[PDB]
């Protein structure tokens, strides 16, 4: 139902923050001092 | 080549005409535009998925601008 | 300057087919680049705050870094 | 109704075009001058703006 489609979402974005969090520290460790 | 989404030109067309509004005579490191298009493209391919995913929920393969527009609710955008 | 229009319907389908859409809605195409176009203002607005803070004329990537660490804490 | 992303034709989405496939230099940053990172204070105090401005926006 509507809860398993939320619970679906919300753990896929999740997922996508942690991989934003990885790609800016990648980002980090190219560009800044 | 599967791996083009949104074609590099038009991108960085599109994110200097947005940072007019602003700021006047900014110039962009090639990097800062690389980071805003991977951004991008990583939201909107996520949104696509979420989005997919609502339209199945309501026994549909066509995806509509409610399924996009449920999605974003859900996720607590708007 | 209509650049909004770089945003095609092809690229737009190469992103749903990417997110593992099989159909759209033909209303698909505007809601996306209206869905595009409010996050870019968002993000591109906190980078250019980061600029002037710098007190340059440059966005360098460590502002849209900046700029998109900031808007994880907020766009949700 | 809508419209399938699978099927025939598909392969005109996916053309290389080099004039469009990259960055052009108009606009961009082309001597490493005036990019020093923000400063701690600098960054504090966009931040401290923009938190302003967002409250205020509501």
């Amino acid at each position: 139902g509507v809860d398993s489609l939320k619970a679906a979402i919300q753990s896929r974005q999740k997922d996508r923050q942690k991989e934003m969090d990885n790609f800016l520290a990648q980002m980090e460790a190219k560009y800044s001092k | 080549s599967t791996e083009l989404l949104i074609r590099k030109l038009p991108f960085q067309r599109l994110v200097r005409e947005i940072a007019q509004d602003f700021k006047t005579d900014l110039r962009f490191q090639s990097a800062a535009i690389g980071a805003l298009q991977e951004a991008s493209e990583a939201y909107l391919v996520g949104l696509f998925e979420d989005t997919n995913l609502c339209a199945i929920h309501a026994k549909r393969v066509t995806i509509m601008p409610k399924d996009i527009q449920l999605a974003r609710r859900i996720r607590g955008e708007r | 300057r209509d650049n909004i229009q770089g945003i095609t319907k092809p690229a737009i389908r190469r992103l749903a087919r990417r997110g593992g859409v099989k159909r759209i809605s033909g209303l698909i195409y505007e809601e996306t680049r209206g869905v595009l176009k409010v996050f870019l203002e968002n993000v591109i607005r906190d980078a250019v705050t980061y600029t002037e803070h710098a007190k340059r004329k440059t966005v360098t990537a460590m502002d849209v870094v900046y700029a998109l660490k900031r808007q994880g804490r907020t766009l949700y | 109704d809508g419209e399938e992303l699978i099927g025939d034709g598909m392969e005109r989405d996916y053309r290389a075009i080099p004039e469009l496939d990259a960055y052009e230099a108009e606009g961009l940053a082309l001597d490493d001058e005036d990019v020093e990172e923000l400063t701690a204070s600098q960054r504090e105090a966009a931040e401290r703006a923009m938190r302003q401005r967002d409250r205020e926006a509501g």
